[PDB]
């Protein structure tokens, strides 16, 4: 049971590399409204005057 | 003195009349201090030479004008004395401060233009 | 010429019987040498036995990274 | 081990494979002999033996060393893979670059490996050339 | 060092270097470090550019061709080859040859080519 | 000092000055490397980045020297005396060759004429065979080829037979040297029960290893000392008893002194050589050299030739014989009554643990 | 106008010595003569380390004893202080990734946790659910591998050998799952920003449920030996004890902190990762000794046990990294076959990816204590200033206060309660 | 020390008990003290142990557990042709964490692109595998190879003779190990 | 550096206490003359130490 097949038995072709709808697809999915790193919130501050 | 032997709490120095007092007590502890270095560090040198080696050390910052320039290099001394007087700083730190035991030796830099062209910068 | 080929057989058998390591578990690479000493890789079954003192010691197990404070100690161990 | 195990394994090798064993592995164990290393180390498994027990080595060698195993039976002897060297296609490809013989670790030998710099010095100098007077 | 032919010859199939760069094992296995050593035991793998020569050619009637160095995902980024010059072309990432059918009249009339051709 | 050399064969040599990892493109050859003076001519080279050819006969001794260089530096290669083919290939890459080869006693497989004459000879004939540039022939002190010694006499021919084949050869004859891990300040630390029988009375001229050191660098470094012989020597007369009291006036050490007549002393000295395996000090030629006296060459050349300054021992014996003092709370002087009186401010017991 | 007026001193700086306030004098709470009292008593000091174990490898403690009492206690480290924090300025955010599974060298993943989340803070991403199930099982698995260090490890110092034996054949079974994850027993560098580096292999969720099924055995067993022993009890009962005011005041964060009987885990209090989505409970003490301390680090094996088997239950399936190819490498089938890959392929593995400018204090709940990253960045693909606050550095700072008073064979208990690796506390 | 707003709910401990309050019996408590009760218990545990199986491997016979995923010794990879995969793109000398790989390369006789110099500092390695993420042509790849302790630290200077050498060895092994992690990759 | 004073009390402690069983082992080869005339001699020497 334990480790039974060793990794290198499992069969390549068995596993799958997922994608996710929105991130992944190919025809409903602009670039621009999931770059959340260039929407990154500036620090906002604020002096005495 | 509190937490180690030699621990020095982290003054600021209040005039020049201040200052100029801690350098000489700070000079002072130093040079009482040569032959306990040179038997614990086993410097093959006489205490004279120790003696002689630091004054030139404070020989150095001889024209400092500023005060605030003075108690950084006032608390170097005093770390650099803790920890020699605690036996912390091994004999190859402590003989290491002496310029003269490279193999190289003193003469480190070349003396005028000519002997450091024919010796290639040194 | 067998004689001391004997002799020398005798002394290399004891000091490979018993084999014991001082050590300077610096980092990481010591937990390794602690996994050497569990039930999965034993070093008492082949007779190592890790020894705290210099004195008592065959062989210096340096196992992880140097520093220039630490090297005097090296060197004195 | 313990004597249910020792003395069932007796009654398969027998006493002059018992006193083999002992000088070498320590142990006394059976098992179906699975292939030989070009080295000649011969490979044995058994289902049955306490787990990572499953899979040894008797070795060709009286000075064994574990970099006298083969590189592909030393993916099974690592229980990195469950198919043998002696039904795996990959063992099957042609390399007249591949080596002939298995060797060893060659350290603490004559025949050490020595590493030096495979390219050529980095500036030419002038070979001087005195024009006749 | 010289004695053993190991020591002398670039590569077991190849005896000279193949590029201009490349030290010889000859001046590289000069001097102190290697006296008293086995060259036999020394790490000496056969010459790639010796082996890519011995491939035979790829015919084909297409104008291009892919090649993925030939193992699915186990070999290089699949590229483009165009084959409309008269001459055989090569993939730059594994070396292996192409060439159109068109040009076997002229190619099976040349002297010496770069790769066997059949 | 200069970044340029041009070898005594005439190759060029383009180096640059600085430590473990720079290019002192010196190829050496020390020859007896692994005894007391060896590792000063090696870490000299070795520490200023040259690849220095150490020939060796036993691993574990060897181990030490190969701390002094970085990668490819400090090149080890078994060799022995009578196998011509591991002297050939030891010294067919180096510049310079060094011959640090010698004993002080025979042994069952080397009289002292084997090993300063038939070394000499098998290895100088490899260095005539692959035409080495400078070769440095590391003699004795007191050598002549007709002496009573066989120590000065076997190590006298060599001279002889080191310029016949090689005639641009260094000879370097050093007084006996002294120093850390020594056979002179540490027999007279060491040892309890000591043999002699001309009253330790020796007068000789005693010179530090580490200049003998630093000198064997600077013949190297300057080709004009090429085919002359050199005279290291201290820089004060001494005789073995006022270097023992020096030892003495440091240590504090009581030891046993023998003093058996050379009749009943050297019969017996050739016995125990030859049937105790390790060196015992004492041989037949050994008690022979008791009796001579040092005497300087007046036609060689010395230290100050090569700008270097000799020191005495007596500058040094406190250094040396340092580890070698066995001082505990016990041996302290009896306390005054000052310091009595500072232990009255003080508890001298924990009566609460 | 420093450092000019500073030149002549015109200006002195406020001390803290300055604000000193007399206490209230009503609700305050608590000589030379011929007498021994006024006899003074001199004291000797005493170098101790390095002892056998791997994690106190490099410790030098210097101790001042009045008889056998510790008076003063100076540990002098820096031993292993290799400059990991200036060599992570010269290098991509992905190569300094590394440097962090050497900080605590028995929690690996932990320590590219906090370096992860840091930075996944100042990409402002959301790593997908896989990769957070994944990154708290085998954070749960990396706190059991500490603390089967940390405890037997201190228990072998206290003299016991054999729980030690014991657990590091569990040690030795779940560092199998570290290498079939990577291929590393000790340095994954598995948990990297915007989640794994690979996706666990199809066989690893049974084979830790297996070994899951048998390891609150080896807990019971291990405290068969420990927990009612009189004699483990009486060399931890009234040792290092801290109160839940100066544990506070001396910077002291985990089971040092949790054992003075102050309720605080930043897995509940800040929660990271799928902490938030498990069922778990926090072990506080009450008289803040070592007993105490022994006694929560038990119970956390049997949390962690528990937080394994719900990761388990709820692994979703999806991404096991963030799912854009600027910020994680693209698998290699596509950098093989699509173009765009290949381009986010090459320059994440040459420039690296840029973080945007700002800075961020980031903590977890290691198994050490509390572990924080202060990372600046410049906005460009390397880090201009990273910081690593470990957990051991602020522990053994209060060890002087601690072993106050206590005899040398008490401080080497206190050693072992406080969690301490020195590739920790020397950065 | 605890959160703000009310107190949990019996945070407060109970007062505690005094010494005749406690619930267990002297016979017990007494029996407890000088019996050892606890301390038998803690040694019949061991007695268990005795009598089960032991975790040790006979090595070097016996092998421990290595995944297809292992990062042991560098190899430097061909394709089925012959040709080294290896085209001098140097991604791997850019990603090094340790600054262990030094590459130089130029234009081959024949006009490919391949390297001429390529060497590995085995003692600047950590192991970390990433040279092999960053190929595009899987060329360098880490070995399940562990055991080569050397003599001298110059054989730890690999240089692409020996990394080519420690492929054409390895090759099976290797093209197995990547075979299984390929999916995952 | 001042010693304890335990050290002491130690050896002390030993020595009077070995002196004491030290003279009550004539008594155990001596138990059937002595009888209960010497049991209560024993008795009271044991009690005194
Ligand atoms: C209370 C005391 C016990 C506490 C510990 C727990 C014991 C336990 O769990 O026992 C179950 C445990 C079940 O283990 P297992 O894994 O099922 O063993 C099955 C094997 O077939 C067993 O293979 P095996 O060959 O070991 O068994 C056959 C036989 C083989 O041994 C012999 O015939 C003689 C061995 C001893 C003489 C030579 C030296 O062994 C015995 O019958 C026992 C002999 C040794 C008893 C004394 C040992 C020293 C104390 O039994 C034992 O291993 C020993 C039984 C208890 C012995 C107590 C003494
Ligand atoms: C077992 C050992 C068997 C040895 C057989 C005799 C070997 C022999 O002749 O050795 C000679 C040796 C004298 O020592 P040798 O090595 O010549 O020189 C070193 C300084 N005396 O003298 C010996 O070592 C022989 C006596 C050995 C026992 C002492
Ligand atoms: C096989 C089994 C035996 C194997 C060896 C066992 C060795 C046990 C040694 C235990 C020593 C424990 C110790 O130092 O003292 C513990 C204690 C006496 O000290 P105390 O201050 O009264 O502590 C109270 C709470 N334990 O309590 C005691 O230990 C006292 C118990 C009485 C001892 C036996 C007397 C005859 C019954
Ligand atoms: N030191 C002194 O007081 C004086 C010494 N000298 C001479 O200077 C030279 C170096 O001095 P020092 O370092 O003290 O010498 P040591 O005796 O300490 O070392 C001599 C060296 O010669 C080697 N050697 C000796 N005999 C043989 C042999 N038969 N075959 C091969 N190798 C051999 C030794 O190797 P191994 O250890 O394996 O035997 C060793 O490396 C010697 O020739 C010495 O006699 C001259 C005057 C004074
Ligand atoms: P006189 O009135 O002529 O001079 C007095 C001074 C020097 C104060 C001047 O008047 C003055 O104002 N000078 C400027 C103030 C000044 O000197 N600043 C620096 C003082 S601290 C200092 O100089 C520290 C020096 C190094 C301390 C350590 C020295 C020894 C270390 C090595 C010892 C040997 C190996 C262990
Ligand atoms: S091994 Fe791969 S990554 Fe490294 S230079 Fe060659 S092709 Fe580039
Ligand atoms: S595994 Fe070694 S060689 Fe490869 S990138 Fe990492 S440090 Fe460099
Ligand atoms: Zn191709």
């Amino acid at each position: 049971y334990n480790r039974n097949p060793s990794p290198g038995d499992n069969p390549p072709l068995e596993y799958t590399d997922p994608v996710t709808i929105p991130a992944g697809d190919i025809a409903d999915n602009p670039y621009w409204k999931r770059d959340f790193r260039r929407n990154y919130p500036r620090p906002s501050v604020i002096a005495q005057a | 003195v509190q937490p180690t032997k030699f621990a020095v709490t982290v003054r600021q120095s209040r005039n020049w009349a201040d200052a100029k007092q801690r350098v000489i007590a700070a000079y002072r502890a130093w040079i009482r201090a040569a032959p306990e270095i040179q038997t614990m560090y086993s410097i093959p040198f006489p205490v004279s030479h120790i003696r002689t080696r630091i004054r030139q050390e404070f020989e150095r910052h001889r024209y400092v004008n500023k005060l605030n320039v003075v108690d950084v290099l006032l608390q170097q001394s005093n770390a650099d004395f803790q920890e020699t007087m605690n036996f912390w700083r091994q004999q190859s730190h402590v003989m290491a401060f002496f310029k003269e035991e490279h193999f190289r030796g003193e003469k480190r830099l070349p003396s005028n233009f000519i002997t450091g062209f024919l010796e290639g910068r040194n | 010429q067998y004689a001391l080929t004997t002799l020398d057989i005798i002394t290399n058998w004891a000091r490979q019987g018993s084999f014991w390591p001082m050590t300077f578990g610096l980092a990481c690479c010591a937990v390794e040498m602690m996994h050497l000493s569990t039930p999965r890789y034993d070093q008492d079954r082949l007779g190592i036995i890790f020894r705290a003192s210099p004195r008592q010691s065959d062989v210096m197990i340096v196992a992880g990274t140097l520093t220039n404070k630490m090297a005097p100690a090296l060197r004195q161990v | 081990s313990y004597p249910t195990r020792t003395l069932a394994n007796l009654r398969k090798i027998g006493l002059k494979e018992y006193f083999r064993q002992l000088l070498y592995i320590g142990d006394t164990k059976y098992g179906e002999l699975v292939g030989v290393d070009k080295f000649g180390n011969k490979f044995y498994e058994n289902k049955e033996e306490l787990p990572l027990r499953t899979r040894w080595v008797d070795y060709a060698k009286h000075d064994y060393d574990a970099a006298h195993i083969e590189p592909m039976w030393h993916a099974w002897i690592s229980y990195q893979v469950d198919t043998p060297p002696t039904r795996e296609p990959l063992t099957q490809i042609e390399r007249p670059w591949a080596p002939k013989e298995h060797v060893p670790n060659r350290s603490f030998t004559r025949g050490a490996y020595k590493p030096y710099n495979t390219t050529q010095p980095k500036i030419q100098s002038w070979e001087p050339k005195a024009a006749p007077r | 060092t010289g004695r053993p032919a190991s020591a002398v010859m670039q590569a077991p199939n190849r005896a000279e270097v193949w590029s201009r760069s490349q030290r010889p094992r000859s001046e590289a296995m000069a001097g102190p470090r290697f006296e008293q050593t086995d060259f036999d035991a020394q790490p000496r793998p056969w010459a790639a550019i010796e082996l890519i020569h011995k491939q035979p050619v790829r015919w084909t009637h297409d104008r291009i061709v892919a090649c993925d160095g030939g193992g699915g995902p186990h070999g290089h980024p699949k590229i483009y080859i165009n084959t409309d010059k008269p001459e055989i072309a090569t993939c730059n990432y594994c070396g292996l040859p192409f060439a159109n059918e068109h040009h076997r009249k002229y190619l099976e009339s040349l002297p010496q080519t770069s790769y066997p051709l059949n | 000092i200069s970044d340029i050399h041009i070898t005594r064969t005439g190759k060029p040599l383009i180096r640059i000055q600085g430590g473990r990892s720079s290019l002192g493109e010196h190829t050496a050859t020390v020859f007896g490397a692994t005894g007391q003076l060896g590792r000063y001519i090696v870490n000299r080279l070795a520490r200023q980045g040259c690849t220095v050819i150490v020939p060796y006969r036993e691993e574990m001794a060897k181990r030490h020297l190969k701390v002094s260089g970085d990668l490819g530096r400090v090149i080890f290669m078994e060799f022995d005396l009578r196998n011509t083919q591991s002297i050939e290939e030891s010294v067919r890459h180096s510049d310079v060759v060094y011959n640090l080869i010698g004993r002080d006693y025979p042994t069952k497989n080397f009289s002292l004429a084997d090993v300063h004459i038939e070394g000499t000879e098998r290895i100088v004939e490899a260095v005539a065979k692959y035409d080495v540039d400078r070769f440095i022939q590391v003699s004795t002190y007191n050598a002549n080829p007709d002496s009573t010694c066989e120590f000065f006499r076997t190590k006298g021919i060599a001279e002889k037979v080191a310029r016949h084949v090689f005639p641009e050869t260094t000879i370097v004859r050093p007084a006996p040297m002294f120093g850390f891990e020594d056979r002179l300040l540490l027999k007279l630390a060491s040892v309890t029960n000591l043999f002699t029988s001309n009253h330790m009375r020796e007068k000789f001229w005693p010179v530090h290893v580490n200049e003998v050191g630093e000198a064997l660098e600077r013949m190297l470094y300057d080709d004009s000392t090429a085919g002359q012989t050199f005279e290291l020597y201290g820089p004060r007369q001494y005789s073995m008893a006022q270097i023992a009291e020096l030892v003495d006036r440091e240590i504090y050490k009581k030891r046993r002194h023998i003093n058996l007549p050379k009749p009943i002393l050297q019969p017996l000295a050739e016995l125990i050589n030859r049937v105790l395996w390790w060196d015992t000090g004492l041989s037949r030629d050994q008690v022979e050299r008791e009796f001579h006296d040092q005497v300087i060459d007046p036609t060689a050349k010395t230290f100050k030739d090569l700008g270097m300054e000799p020191t005495d021992i007596s500058k040094w014996t406190y250094h040396y014989l340092l580890p070698y003092r066995p001082s505990t709370y016990y041996d302290l002087p009896p306390s005054t009554e000052k310091e009595m009186r500072e232990e009255r401010k003080y508890l001298h017991v924990l009566d609460d643990q | 106008a420093e450092p000019q007026d500073g030149f002549q001193g015109t200006r002195l700086i406020p001390t803290g010595a300055d604000f000193q306030s007399p206490p209230d004098p009503f609700i305050d709470e608590g000589v030379d003569e011929d007498s021994v009292e006024g006899r003074k008593v001199r004291h000797y000091t005493v170098n101790f380390g390095p002892q056998h174990p791997a994690a106190h490898g490099v410790l030098r403690l210097i101790l001042e004893l009045n008889g056998e009492e510790i008076v003063r206690a100076d540990p002098h480290v820096g031993l292993l202080h290799r400059g990991t924090e200036k060599l992570c300025e010269y290098k991509t955010y992905m190569q300094a990734l590394p440097y962090f599974d050497r900080l605590d060298y028995v929690s690996m993943m932990t320590n590219e946790q906090v370096f992860s989340l840091a930075v996944e803070k100042l990409l402002n991403i959301e790593i997908p659910p896989r990769a957070k199930f994944i990154r708290t099982m085998f954070g749960e698995i990396t706190r059991i591998l500490n603390h089967l260090m940390s405890v037997l490890s201190h228990a072998m110092d206290v003299g016991a050998l054999t729980p030690f034996l014991w657990g590091f054949e569990e040690r030795e079974k779940l560092m199998e799952f570290y290498e079939r994850v990577s291929g590393a027993r000790l340095h994954a560098a598995y948990v990297r920003p915007g989640g794994v580096h690979q996706d666990i292999p199809v066989g690893l969720l049974d084979d830790i449920y297996q070994w899951a099924t048998q390891f609150g055995d080896r807990i019971d067993e291990t405290e068969e030996m420990l927990t009612d022993n009189r004699i483990w009890i009486n060399r931890l009962k009234g040792v290092g004890v801290v109160s839940a005011a100066d544990a506070l005041n001396l910077s002291f964060t985990g089971v040092m902190l949790r054992g003075s009987g102050v309720p605080w885990d930043v897995r509940k209090s800040s929660p990271y990762d799928a902490y938030d989505q498990v069922e778990f409970d926090v072990p506080v003490g009450i008289n803040g000794d070592c007993y105490d301390r022994y006694l929560c680090r038990m119970e956390e094996f049997r949390q962690s046990l528990r937080i394994i088997h719900q990761c388990l239950n709820k692994m979703p399936a999806g991404p096991v990294r963030y799912e854009d190819y600027k910020i994680t490498p693209p698998p290699r089938a596509a950098m093989k076959e699509n173009m765009e890959a290949l381009i986010h392929h090459f320059l994440l593995f040459t420039k690296g990816y840029a973080v945007p400018p700002g800075d961020t204090y980031t903590a977890i709940e290691a198994p050490k204590g509390e572990m924080g990253v202060y990372v600046v960045s410049d906005g460009s693909e390397r880090p201009y200033r990273v910081h690593i606050r470990a957990p051991g550095f602020a522990h053994l700072s209060g060890f002087d206060h601690i072993t106050r008073g206590h005899l040398l064979a008490d401080a080497v208990a206190v050693i072992g309660t406080m969690d301490l690796v020195f590739g920790e506390v020397d950065r | 020390a605890t959160p703000a707003g009310p107190p949990p709910k019996n945070f407060r401990l109970p007062p505690p008990k005094n010494w005749d309050e406690e619930s267990e019996s002297t016979i017990d408590k007494v029996g407890k003290y000088f019996l050892m009760t606890e301390m038998l218990r803690g040694m019949y545990v061991l007695l268990e142990q005795f009598f089960r199986p032991p975790y040790t491997i006979y090595y070097p016979f016996e092998k421990g557990p290595i995944s297809p995923r292992f990062r042991g010794e560098h190899a430097l990879r061909r394709y089925p042709s012959g040709e080294e995969r290896c085209i001098a793109c140097k991604l791997c000398e850019a990603v090094c964490p340790a600054q262990a790989i030094t590459i130089e390369a130029e234009e081959r006789a024949d006009g490919s692109r391949r390297t001429t110099r390529y060497d590995i500092d085995m003692t600047k390695c950590i192991y970390c595998g990433f040279c092999q993420e960053s190929c595009p042509v899987d060329a360098i790849v880490e070995s399940p190879n562990a055991e080569y302790a050397t003599e001298t630290r110059e054989e730890l200077l690999y240089n692409k003779e020996k990394l080519l050498a420690n492929g054409d060895k390895w090759e099976p092994e290797l093209a197995a190990a990547i075979r299984a992690d390929a999916p995952y990759r | 550096s001042p010693f304890n004073i335990s050290f002491f009390i130690y050896g002390l402690v030993f020595l009077l206490l070995d002196l004491e069983i030290l003279l009550l082992y004539p008594f155990a080869v001596s138990e059937y003359v002595n009888s209960a005339y010497g049991l209560a001699a024993a008795l009271i020497f044991i009690g005194i130490i």
